């Protein structure tokens, strides 16, 4: 019954085409509730969930201010990291940042995160103790030394333990009808002669699911879980069989693991 | 009626300290961040300090950095400005302001005069 | 909510 | 630090004329964080426009705000005798910054 | 470095001819984040297409969902055209009712 709140930031430099493109997206479990886009006209943080729209305008002012501050920080860090790696000004580079907190069923803090990336590879991450940093290369050791000399991990730990957890509790209470739901999969099996058997799992929330194929009780194509577009998720698994097979589905909403056989 | 009331202003010797207060009424003072704005006679408005609704974030103008302290106590609905090492340049009318927002809520005080001279 | 604290930067 | 440059410094106009006021920001701002104020020579400033285009409660229709990014404008289509005052543009994205103030006076 | 996208074309609900539905093109596992995605009807681009906000997974690979309102019909053919820097030419993934 644990819950999480995550924030994802992407900043891509566009040399010769203006300022870097900045995207900020907030998540509670698998549901997105806020979004900021630098290319949008409003230039404000915007709701993406119905339960977050009940917040006052001062909340959105504060969110817009903080997200624009983060955008400026990433904009400066793009040039700093271009200097670190001896990269030219012609190419485009990406900085990705993710942070958040984990909460339990009791509402108590479990885990805090902050991971940064440069060009799709790890750059620097906070350790599980929320006190030390892990650097991936020599350019990241400069950042690690700067952040240790600035005691940045202390402020980050304060945010992760205190502010993130309380606001996650508030969001979970505001969206208790949606965030605390668990939809069992709508499960069915299909047969197509080549032959193959496809085990469908549709309309389940959250996105964590396990589909396993067993031949007489022994484990053996599997597509990744994909969004249905309406707050639910879909997945299927396939097995090629000659002209005795069972598919097993495990989900939070399902009381017991299903055991599906053809026909 | 949404109202802001200033007190604690007056004449102060150069180099001494002084504290200003804002009493808030008619609105949920604890929900919003508050500003201090000063205006020297015959001059424009100059933002001094801001405190967030919970008091975690405090920012100051470069002219008053390290000398002015801003604080709130949400129980009595009061905003505080503590001014130390006051110079003659600090002579102005000081306003506590509930404003600077996108939804159009703007509440000013009546203004308290601080005069710094020998 | 997002982080309101300022950092030194990379 | 965001610097708000307000131009011109003085408007010498006759009542019944059009007043155009300009505000320059040192960096691009979200339009929702720009406001205009009016101050009479003896009292606190009064908000006229918020969000760079939205009139406050009980503000006459002659006051109108426009602009985006770094350029913003305040227009008074018909100058009433009570409109002759000092006007300030203000940003609230990062702390608060007021413009120098444009004084509207009688020609 | 440079990750090629994985495209997935599907419908929100099990397709039934004549019933309103949504056509989804899920593109994931790509880097960098620049990408163009088109939903096609009978080989012709659909003009009213919305997409989600750009996010990334644990391994920093991006993913996006492109959706549009459509009514399934046997005659009409639907596909998704995706072009990435890792792709020499645009890749077209046809929509299959049973996949
Ligand atoms: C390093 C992160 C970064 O790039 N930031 C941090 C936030 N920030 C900022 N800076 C200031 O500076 C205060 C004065 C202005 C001249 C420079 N300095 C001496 N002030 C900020 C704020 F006042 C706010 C803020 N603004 C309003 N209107 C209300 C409230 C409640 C606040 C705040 F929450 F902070 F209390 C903000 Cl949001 C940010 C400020 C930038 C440099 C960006």
């Amino acid at each position: 019954g644990s819950h999480s709140m995550r924030y994802f930031f992407t900043s891509v430099s566009r040399p010769g085409r203006g300022e870097p493109r900045f995207i900020a997206v907030g998540y509670v479990d698998d549901t997105q509730f806020v979004r900021f886009d630098s290319d949008a006209a409003s230039q404000r943080m915007e709701p993406r969930a119905p339960w977050i729209e009940q917040e006052g305008p001062e909340y959105w002012d504060q969110e817009t201010r903080n997200v624009k501050a983060q955008s400026q920080t990433d904009r400066v860090d793009l040039g700093t990291l271009r200097g670190y790696y001896n990269q030219s000004e012609a190419g485009s580079h990406t900085i990705q940042i993710m942070y958040g907190c984990d909460v339990g069923s009791d509402g108590r803090f479990l885990r805090g995160y902050r991971q940064d990336a440069y060009d799709g590879k790890d750059y620097i991450a906070l350790n599980e103790d929320l006190r030390s940093w892990t650097a991936a290369d020599m350019a990241a050791q400069i950042t690690k030394r700067k952040w240790e000399a600035a005691h940045e991990a202390e402020q980050l730990r304060a945010y992760l333990d205190g502010t993130c957890v309380e606001w996650l509790r508030r969001y979970l209470e505001n969206g208790k009808e949606t965030l605390q739901r668990t939809d069992p999969p709508k499960t069915h099996m299909t047969h197509h002669p080549i032959a193959t058997l496809r085990c469908w799992a549709l309309g389940f929330y959250p996105a964590e699911i396990t589909l396993t194929w067993q031949r007489d009780g022994e484990d053996q194509e599997l597509v990744e879980t994909r969004p249905a577009g309406d707050g639910t998720f879909q997945k299927w698994a396939a097995v090629v069989v000659p002209s005795r097979y069972t598919c097993h589905v495990q989900h939070e909403g399902l009381p017991k693991p299903l055991t599906l056989r053809w026909e | 009626e949404v109202q802001l009331l200033e007190s604690g202003g007056g004449v102060v010797q150069p180099g001494r300290s002084l504290r200003l207060s804002c009493a808030a009424s008619g609105f949920t003072f604890s929900s919003y961040g508050m500003h201090w704005v000063r205006q020297a006679p015959g001059k424009g408005l100059e933002w001094v300090a801001v405190i967030s609704y919970d008091g975690s974030n405090k920012y100051y103008a470069d002219s008053v950095k390290g000398r002015f302290t801003i604080s709130r106590d949400n129980s009595k609905n009061t905003l505080y400005l503590q001014m130390n090492s006051l110079r003659a340049e600090d002579t102005a009318v000081y306003y506590c302001l509930y404003g600077g927002n996108s939804y159009g809520m703007d509440v000013w005080g009546q203004g308290t005069m601080v005069t710094v001279f020998n | 909510v997002v982080v309101g604290a300022c950092g030194v930067g990379k | 630090d965001i610097v708000m440059t307000q131009s011109p410094a003085t408007l010498s106009l006759s009542p019944g004329e059009r007043a155009t006021l300009s505000c320059r920001a040192s960096q691009s701002l979200s339009s929702s964080f720009l406001a205009w104020y009016q101050q009479k020579p003896g009292q606190a400033p009064r908000l006229l426009i918020y969000g760079a285009s939205s009139r406050a409660t009980g503000i006459p229709d002659r006051f109108s705000g426009s602009g985006s990014g770094t350029d913003f404008t305040l227009t008074i289509s018909r100058l009433e005798p009570e409109d002759f005052a000092v006007y300030y543009c203000q940003q609230s994205e990062s702390a608060l910054t007021f413009g120098g103030g444009t004084k509207v006076e009688i020609k | 470095i440079q990750r090629t996208p994985k495209i997935q074309v599907y419908s929100r609900h099990p397709a039934e001819n004549g019933k309103s539905n949504f056509l989804n093109c899920y593109v994931s596992g790509f880097h960098p984040s620049d990408i163009e995605v088109d939903l096609l009807k009978n080989g012709e681009r659909i003009e009213k297409v919305e997409h989600s906000d750009l996010s990334f997974s644990k391994d920093w690979s991006f993913y996006l969902l492109y959706y549009t309102e459509f009514t399934p019909t046997e005659k009409d053919e639907y596909a998704c055209r995706v072009n990435h820097v890792t792709l020499s030419q645009p890749k077209i993934v046809k929509w299959d009712r049973d996949m």
